């Protein structure tokens, strides 16, 4: 299995560290950040080395084991949409 | 479990003028920014700096363009002393009061979900005068009950306003008192804003100048003093109503005596005052 | 692995010019810090380095920086002229990564010194015991060959690591026309 | 290509339109008065990173929906009517289509085109160029055919206008209507406006009529004082057919 | 005090007012304003008004909602 | 003074109260309604204040 | 060669939460940062600040460090979040000017060649305004020879936007007081111009008595300036000033004694109303 | 996804409206982030003056799901 | 001191120290401060404390709190009703009960909320020949307790006020001077 083990910065300060399989896309990290805080999986915004991750798979990103990522939410305001 | 009435949130000076002058120049937008500080105590969400984003939108909605910024901007903070992280975010209502939207909701139910106590700032610029500041903290109210407990008065002393009761306050989100609490260089600091340079009090006033307008206002207080004649002779052919509409449209001849005879006196024991002291200390 | 705010204190003093260390010591020292800078980012990728001369008086030309291209870039141009001030150099140095991004990295200081140094023994050994204090380590290479010896350099570095610390270190060289990275092993490996 | 025409579709819908005003006066650095065009006046403000400087009293405007702030400043507008005007398609008649006028042809084009070409003669002479022709005759002889030409060979911006269309059932509108064509060839400098069949709207002013005449009436008053009233027109000419000249103002 | 009272009730003058028209004083802290949607109003008049500068047909800015001449 | 503070202090909400159509009267006419002319609008049959 | 320098209050209020937040942290005296702002043709406006970092060695003037790279990270971040204000200047907290600051000016004029320096005194044990500003220049003398660059000084003054004046006037519910009349015009001026020159004549009795004692050489520049003022002082015991003050101050109290008068006959006219007032309301109520 | 948003934006009500012009805008000078707006700048193609049957004038910075150069005045 | 809470502390430590002495000094320091001070809280405090100041003259604390009670602040008109309470505890005073009356129909509710407890206060155990507007009161808290369109903290006030009037049993009155003129320590820290 050998589990890659990621931790999770935010801004406020919390840290949701969590370990996925080392064929983990963008897109599945996401998804299991968003089923554990109920926030939509369009809201938040993964960071990694100061570069916004897109989409894809994490490792070519150069995302190992023991690397910093930090997630930002969208703020958004408004009077409609 | 309870989240208690007579919790505040502390916006330092620095915090507020940073608001204010980011809503009033982004005037029909909801211009928008992170809030940073601490959570002290269940009592209290400190609030010490805040700092804009680069944003993007139209008069409808605005949102954020890069959360790299975001997080750089933690960093290169922490590095010269402000280790604290965001509590919150403000964003400004131009001419609409303090409420939350739709949006505002979603926004804050992001941020509640990251920390459980973040709250949200709304400041109206333009509805903002010298002596007051529009401005109000939200915090949101799951489905369920009461949101909170109340173990003093300190929570129900602001009488929400129509526009948020209107718009769903005491409904989907509820009020935090803004408490503006100060240390001493603050202090100080603010006290001494307005303090003027120590020559400027001694500092006379051209001779030629003031007497031109001496000369000027005492000629206006002749023509007063005609009409304030012609209206003496009045106020007794008059009807106690009629009265008060009488000046409505026309000039009142005492009202503009008084204040002439303020200015006057006014000016004139200043110069004389500051003529003799000047006589004094400067040999 | 091992975290750490390496600052290196290049020296463009006049006997600089000297070319008894290969094409002139400038080179030879701009290689040996190629080398070194390459060594501390392949160690650690986190790892941190900056530069600082050892001019007239001192100059700080780039402060700890995860990338080592800016720091090569700005070696260029890096003109021998006037004195060397190692104190001078050291504490500003001292301050510079105690201005650190990341505290949890340790600190250390790398110097050049191929030029002799004016400072008397009694404020380097005051300047060893503030910075053991600190804790601060300080590789000191001993380049130039102007004294090629304890030029009032071995004093420093056992004050340093006193008491079996084996923190600092004195590499000497010889002015044995070998590459200054070829010559370099005790702290590149066994730090 | 499809996603990219629905992404832009989706990101479009969400975009709400802004009031279209004038400003009638700037009070302080961030307070104007604007007049919506629906009719209401408003005490706005305006966006900060605008040129103020380019907000005289009439100046078009665009106001945000919600808070009326002042969001950009407009060209002049240009009636639909007055657009159409100016895009006619006299076909591509040429003078050498034209035979027998040669004289009025030369007459015309001393009037219209040399002074827009070489105004250097009359200012040596030391006179101002003529404004204005009449083109009066027998039906079909040509003097549609001559304004034909000249829209067609000549550079200068054309208007072209029928009276007879000219003419609106509401009060005042006809007028209105000439002051936006005449407004547009002042901005549109150099300009040529073909009024054809002038006689429906210039006519003898009776002393006794009606209401519908008065009307007519106001309409050729203000197209008289538009052609020369308090306001030199400069760069803008005139040309006018008509098949009966007798029953026209002696003003006009 | 009074003089904090004055500028704090300037709010209800915020920028996006309505111009208007001064026809007639009814009470003092009451008048009659003509609006330029085309309706006239029963108003109140703001204390701190000037009421030397209230001539007959005199532009006035009115309240957006309350219509109240401000 | 403390007056014309106070009045000066709930005025501000004091003038968001909606104002009031101005009408002209036509004629009185049934129980207590009254024929009434609000201009630009039509007329309108409307009641009377108790005072 | 400026004119006037406008620092706004949102740079002071940032420099004293700079100053609080480094304290907090400890082991410092003095702080440093940039002023980002703006010019308007010889009349500047300090706009914003960023914090810096910054140490020196309290013994040696020449042991200072401050992180270009960042001034230059968060300048980009800065001009990211508001293009309209470019690098101006640097301030520091310092209560008096540093023999280090000349060096630091040089390093900053390769950031704005026209760099203002700003004092802010964050704990002001005086009477007068906050901010002193200063703009490197060199001096030519005549027997000092060797020219240096020595700082000079430049007026400067706070100003606000709106949004700034309104907060800080909400903010201000510290101790309030206005009364432009009288009141003010005897206390912002009068007494706190009296105070401000009896404290620059007491600075200037202290620089006297070291350097009479011998603690300070003897300075031929401030002893020409101090000479210049001796002569300036002038004489009011000529009969000619005697008789113009005698006239002009004759003028002002014409114009009081006319004021007087007008106060007085309104003062009359109050009271008759008020009689006719009551007496009319106990006729109707008897 | 996006076809049926648009669709279901798409409600049948319209207002009837005359397109009064078709002008040509372009950004001014540069806009500071933290407040920069879509319309006034970074707006480069056809913008639309229109007025609604209500008798009611609007500018439309984006003219929506018709393209420009199909409308004329 | 610039704390609100330290001046608020002031102003208790003047009322605790001068308790009972009808001193000139400390009500023209707690008046000064009521009139002047910035914050609501001081001004509160500053009016209460008269109470304590001359709780043994009750004919008195009307004469200076009248007018605070009609007044624009509404934590100065709440300051004033707890003075009168406090002052007047235990003795059905005519001119309290007068001047409660008013405020009990005050638009803030805190305001009412203080004047129900202080008319509670003064009036327990007096009984309709005692005091003629006992049992209005009493009819009022049931109205204000029943009324389901009320402020809670006005329903908060009434309850109290119920409470307070019928205390133990009915056998208990508020003195704040024991029956041979001494300062009743446990009932001055109790209020
Ligand atoms: N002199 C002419 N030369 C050529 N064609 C002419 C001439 N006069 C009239 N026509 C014909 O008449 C038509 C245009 O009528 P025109 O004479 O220009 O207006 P009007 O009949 O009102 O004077 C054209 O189709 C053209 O063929
Ligand atoms: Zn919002």
């Amino acid at each position: 299995a050998a589990p890659m083990s990621l931790a999770i910065h935010s801004t406020t300060g919390t840290r949701y560290d969590l370990a996925v399989p080392p064929d983990e896309t963008v897109e599945g990290l996401r998804k299991r950040l968003s089923q554990r805080l109920k926030v939509p999986k369009e809201r938040l915004a993964l960071l990694h080395k100061d570069t916004r991750l897109s989409s894809g798979k994490l490792q070519e990103f150069g995302v190992g084991d023991g690397s910093k990522l930090t997630l930002v939410p969208t703020v958004e305001a408004g009077l409609m949409s | 479990p309870a989240v208690d009435t007579a919790e505040q949130v502390y916006i330092s000076s620095l915090a507020l003028l940073k608001m204010l002058k980011h809503g009033r120049a982004g005037v029909p937008m909801e211009v928008m920014g992170l809030m940073l500080g601490e959570f002290v105590d269940d009592y209290t969400v400190r609030v010490i700096d805040v700092f804009a984003m680069p944003q993007s939108g139209t008069g409808v909605s605005v949102e954020a363009v890069d959360p790299v910024f975001q997080a750089k901007m933690l960093d290169m903070l922490k590095q010269t002393g402000r280790p604290e992280m965001v509590v919150g975010w403000y964003h400004s209502h131009p001419g609409f009061g303090c409420w939350l939207s739709g949006v505002d909701i979603n926004t804050q139910q992001s941020f509640e979900a990251l920390s459980e106590r973040a709250v949200a700032v709304v400041v109206d610029p333009i509805q903002s005068v010298k002596g007051k500041v529009v401005i109000d903290a939200f915090r949101l109210i799951n489905a369920n009950h009461e949101p909170r407990q109340t173990t003093s008065n300190l929570g129900h002393l602001n009488k929400p306003s129509i526009q948020a009761l209107i718009h769903g306050l005491n409904r989907h989100y509820y009020s935090i008192t803004i408490n503006y609490r100060k240390n001493e260089l603050e202090q100080k600091m603010l006290l001494n804003l307005h303090k003027k340079s120590w020559m400027e009090g001694l500092t006379l006033q051209d001779y030629s100048e003031h007497c031109k307008h001496n000369e000027s206002v005492v000629k206006e207080m002749l023509e007063l003093a005609k009409n304030y004649n012609k209206a003496v002779e009045e106020e007794d052919k008059m009807t106690p109503e009629q009265l008060a509409i009488k000046n409505v449209g026309k000039q009142d001849p005492k009202r503009h005596l008084e204040e002439h005879v303020d200015v006057l006196m006014t000016s004139n024991i200043v110069q004389c005052l500051a003529a003799m002291l000047d006589t004094v200390v400067f040999k | 692995m091992v975290l750490e705010s390496t600052m290196v204190c290049v020296d463009n003093s006049e006997y600089m010019r000297n070319g008894d260390f290969l094409p002139t010591r400038l080179q030879a020292q701009q290689d040996a810090v190629n080398i070194v800078c390459h060594s501390k980012t392949r160690s650690n990728p986190e790892n941190n380095v900056g530069l600082i001369t050892l001019a007239n008086d001192c100059e700080v030309l780039t402060t700890l920086t995860p990338d080592t291209g800016r720091i090569l870039s700005k070696l260029h141009t890096v003109q021998p002229k006037g004195k060397i001030t190692f104190c001078t150099g050291i504490r500003v140095a001292h301050l510079a990564l105690k201005h650190r991004q990341g505290k949890n990295h340790k600190m250390r200081i790398i110097a050049f010194v191929g030029s002799p140094v004016e400072d008397n023994e009694k404020d380097l050994v005051k300047l060893a015991k503030r910075l053991k204090k600190e804790k601060v380590n300080v590789d000191i290479i001993n380049f130039g060959e102007e004294e090629v010896n304890t030029e009032k350099l071995t004093a420093f570095v056992n004050t340093l690591n006193g008491k079996d610390g084996t923190g600092s270190h004195l590499v000497t060289v010889p002015p044995g026309p070998s590459l200054a990275d070829a010559l370099i092993s005790s702290p590149i490996l066994a730090g | 290509k499809q996603y990219e025409k629905s992404e832009n579709d989706l990101k479009a819908l969400q975009s709400v339109g802004q009031i279209v005003g004038e400003v009638l006066k700037q009070l302080t650095e961030e307070k104007f008065i604007v007049k919506a065009t629906n009719g209401p006046r408003y005490v706005v403000g305006c966006r900060r990173q605008l040129d103020k400087s380019k907000l005289k009293p009439g100046t078009r405007v665009a106001l945000d929906m919600t808070t009326l702030t002042i969001m950009r400043y407009l060209p002049r507008e240009v009636d639909p009517l007055v657009y159409n005007m100016s895009h006619e398609d006299p076909g591509n008649v040429s003078y050498s289509e034209i035979g027998g006028l040669s004289e009025q042809i030369r007459e015309l084009r001393e009037v219209i085109e040399l002074p827009l070409t070489n105004p250097e003669l009359f200012q040596r002479v030391g006179i101002i160029p003529p404004k204005g022709c009449l083109l009066y005759g027998p039906p079909g002889t040509g003097k549609t055919l001559l304004a034909r030409a000249v829209a067609s060979q000549l550079d200068c911006n054309f208007l072209k206008v029928v009276s007879s269309s000219i003419v609106d059932k509401y009060i005042g509108e006809s007028a209105r209507l000439i002051r936006e064509m005449f407004n547009y060839a002042r901005d549109h400098q150099p300009c040529i406006i073909f009024m054809d069949e002038i006689d429906a709207i210039g006519g003898r002013r009776f002393s006794e009529g009606t209401s519908a005449d008065r009307e007519i009436q106001r309409t050729l008053m203000e197209l008289l004082n538009q052609m020369d009233g308090f306001d030199t027109l400069h760069r803008v000419k005139m040309i006018m057919a008509t098949n009966r000249p007798d029953t026209l103002d002696p003003a006009l | 005090e009074f003089l904090h009272a004055q500028e704090e009730v300037k709010r209800i003058q915020s920028i996006p007012l309505v111009i208007g028209q001064f026809l007639e004083a009814v009470d003092q802290n009451t008048a009659i304003v003509g609006s330029t949607t085309g309706s006239n109003y029963y108003v109140r008049i703001l204390s701190t008004i000037d009421r030397e500068l209230l001539k007959p047909n005199a532009s006035v800015a009115l309240h957006k909602h309350s219509n109240a001449l401000v | 003074l403390n007056a014309k503070v106070r009045l000066l202090r709930e005025e501000l909400q004091l003038l968001q109260e909606q104002g009031s159509y101005v009408g002209e009267v036509v004629r009185a006419m049934d129980k207590k309604k009254v024929l009434v002319k609000v201009h630009p609008e039509g007329k309108f049959v409307v009641d009377v204040d108790k005072n | 060669a400026v004119q006037k320098v406008v620092v706004h209050p949102l740079v002071l209020l940032s420099v004293v939460d700079h100053f609080n937040r480094i304290g907090k942290v400890g082991n410092q005296k003095r702080v440093v940062g940039v002023l980002l702002g703006s010019w308007q043709k010889k009349v500047l406006d300090v706009s914003n600040s960023f914090a810096v970092p910054f140490d020196e060695d309290d013994k040696d003037d020449s042991v200072w460090f401050l992180d270009h790279d960042y001034l230059e990270n968060m300048y980009g971040m800065f001009k990211k979040v508001n293009a309209r204000e470019r690098i101006v200047g640097w301030y520091h907290t310092g209560p008096k000017l540093h023999k280090n600051d000349i060096a630091i000016n040089e390093l900053m004029k390769r950031y704005c060649p026209n760099s203002v320096l700003v004092i802010i005194d964050v704990k002001p044990k005086d009477l007068g305004l906050p901010t002193e500003a200063y703009i490197s220049v060199e001096e030519v003398h005549d027997d000092g020879t060797p020219t240096s660059k020595t700082f000079e000084h430049v007026t400067s003054e706070i100003g606000a936007e709106e949004a700034e004046e309104v907060g800080v006037e909400h903010l201000l519910r510290d101790i309030k007081d206005t009364t432009v009349g009288t009141l003010s015009q005897r206390i912002t001026n009068q007494v706190h111009g009296l105070k401000g020159l009896n404290s620059k004549l007491l600075d200037i009795r202290s620089y006297l008595e070291k350097v009479a004692t011998g603690k300070l050489p003897i300075n031929h520049q401030i002893i020409y300036q101090l000479q210049d003022v001796f002569n300036l002082l002038p004489d009011v015991s000529l009969q000619e000033f005697v008789k113009a003050f005698y006239l002009k101050t004759n003028d002002q109290m014409v114009v009081v004694y006319l004021a007087s008068l007008i106060r007085s006959v309104v003062a009359l006219h109050n009271l008759i109303n008020n009689k006719i007032a009551n007496r009319d309301a106990e006729k109707k109520e008897g | 996804e996006n076809s049926e948003k648009i669709k279901v934006n798409k409600t049948l009500p319209y207002l009837v409206s005359n397109v009064i012009e078709l002008l040509d805008v372009d950004p001014n000078d540069q806009e500071e982030d933290g407040a920069n707006i879509d319309l006034d700048s970074q707006r480069k193609g056809k913008c639309a003056v229109i007025k609604t049957s209500t008798r009611q004038t609007y500018f439309l910075p984006v003219i929506g799901l018709v393209d420009a150069e199909k409308l004329k005045p | 001191d610039k704390d609100p809470i330290l001046r608020r502390s002031g102003m208790y430590t003047v009322a605790m120290a001068y308790c009972g002495s009808g001193n000139n000094k400390a009500i023209r320091r707690l008046l000064h401060v009521a009139v002047s001070d910035v914050n609501d809280d001081v001004r509160r405090a500053a009016v209460e404390s008269l109470g304590f100041i001359l709780f043994r003259t009750p004919e008195q604390c009307p004469s200076v709190v009248s007018l605070l009670s009609e007044s624009y602040n509404p934590h100065v008109r709440y300051g004033a009703a707890m003075a009168l309470g406090i002052c007047c505890a235990g003795t059905g005073n005519k001119e309290a009960i007068n001047l409660l009356e008013p405020m009990t129909n005050d638009p803030v509710n805190y305001v009412r909320q203080g004047a129900l407890i202080a008319s509670a206060l003064i009036m327990i155990q007096q009984t309709e020949i005692t005091c003629p507007k006992v049992n209005q009161f009493r009819q009022l808290y049931s109205k204000v307790i029943n009324d389901k369109h009320d402020d809670v903290m006005a329903k908060f006030g009434a309850i109290l006020a119920q409470g307070i009037l019928d205390a133990g049993g009915h056998n208990v009155t508020i003195s704040l001077q024991s029956r041979t003129g001494h300062t009743h320590m446990p009932s001055v820290v109790g209020v």
